[PDB]
């Protein structure tokens, strides 16, 4: 149970992360 | 945290660079004094990266998709050497990847549990042919950027060998495989496949050659491996007669039901037509 | 966003709106089972050979 949820970055940050994750391509070029 | 320090750098760089009208020695030169050991102390977190351009990962392709990643860095000529030094990591856990692939192909294909739709020997043949294609990935990344040392040439000894002895293998198995079905075929199996009849019920006489036939065809026609024609006709043939002995089984399982449904009552209207239902078959018919 | 994992053990975040993928990512035991866990984090995993 110590690693069921977060609860802060998880839930509204996830699509900021998409975009992140997106950023880190442009990175990769 | 990264661009902190950086950044900090900078800082102090631009504030020092108060000194250039009167002074391009004493503003560039200390800029330099700062800014230089400070962007190598960033370079040695470039070099931490250096480091994780494996570390990232526990595989070396993946490492070397973190070095096809580094092209911006190609214009100094001082990542190079740091990839001179980690050349030898590249170099290592390939060989350590490729001491798993020797133990994995030590314990041949007959001692893993596998589940599917497929021969033991065209999954063993097949099998050793991605094993090869793992190995040939690994064997055709070495050269061109250590044979320089040789230490992957070394290695590159042992992995030909190894390539060779696999085609070696494969062979003995398709000494075993390809004429097996040709002599079960005209031994055994091409001599007129006799078709199934009934007495109490159904008899198959060529399930065997049913499905060796069947999974021959497959395994071939998957694996790209050229089908003699004698195999794709025979193939042809035991199509035609299972789906012919499908047909019978349902009709015999009809008579059965029908029988099933008369036999409570045993009456004599209908034991007589059950009797006039009674049919006969002759040599001549059993290859229809 | 969808993920992809192949034969040679690599985890592919095909974003259906791109052509190239997102984050070419790299691990051991990829052709194995993958899954998005059912929790408001993107959590991954793969599983063979007790592990």
């Amino acid at each position: 149970s110590p690693n069921l949820c977060k609860s802060g970055p998880e839930i509204k940050q996830t699509e900021d992360k998409k975009a992140m994750e997106e950023f880190k391509n442009v990175k990769i070029e | 945290v990264l661009t902190n320090k950086f950044k900090k750098i900078i800082d102090d760089f631009k504030k020092k660079g108060h000194n250039l009208l009167d002074t391009a020695n004493n503003k560039f030169d200390r800029d330099w004094v700062e800014f230089n050991v400070e962007i190598s102390h960033l370079d040695g977190e470039l070099q931490n990266f250096i480091d994780n351009n494996f570390n990232r990962f526990r595989n070396i392709e993946y490492s070397l998709k973190l070095l096809h990643k580094f092209q911006s860095t190609i214009k100094r000529d001082s990542l190079k050497h740091n990839l001179t030094s980690r050349y030898n990591a590249i170099l290592h856990n390939y060989a350590t990847e490729l001491d798993t692939i020797q133990r994995v192909f030590q314990d041949q294909k007959s001692n893993p549990p596998l589940v599917r739709n497929m021969p033991p020997e065209a999954g063993k043949i097949i099998w050793a042919r991605h094993l090869f294609q793992k190995i040939t990935g690994p064997i055709n990344i070495f050269p061109e950027n250590v044979i320089n040392s040789t230490e992957i040439r070394r290695y590159y000894g042992s992995y030909n060998t190894l390539g060779k002895q696999l085609t070696i293998y494969e062979m003995w198995f398709y000494q075993d495989w390809v004429n097996k079905i040709e002599q079960s075929k005209a031994a055994l199996q091409a001599t007129l496949i006799v078709r199934h009849d009934e007495n109490k019920k159904l008899y198959v006489n060529f399930d065997l050659e049913i499905m060796q036939l069947i999974r021959e065809a497959k395994c071939l026609d998957r694996q790209g491996i050229e089908i003699p024609e004698s195999a794709r006709i025979i193939l042809l043939q035991e199509d035609k007669f299972k789906t012919y002995y499908n047909e019978l089984l349902y009709a015999l399982k009809e008579y059965e039901r029908i029988n099933s449904k008369i036999k409570p009552i045993c009456k004599n209207l209908l034991l007589p037509h059950i009797e006039d239902l009674d049919l006969k078959l002759r040599p001549g018919m059993v290859t229809l | 966003t969808f993920i992809s994992a192949s034969a040679d053990w690599t985890v592919r975040i095909w974003d259906s709106k791109y052509t190239s993928q997102i984050i070419c990512f790299d691990l051991s035991m990829m052709v194995v089972d993958a899954v998005w866990a059912p929790y408001s984090s993107t959590v991954f995993a793969c599983a063979t050979m007790d592990k």
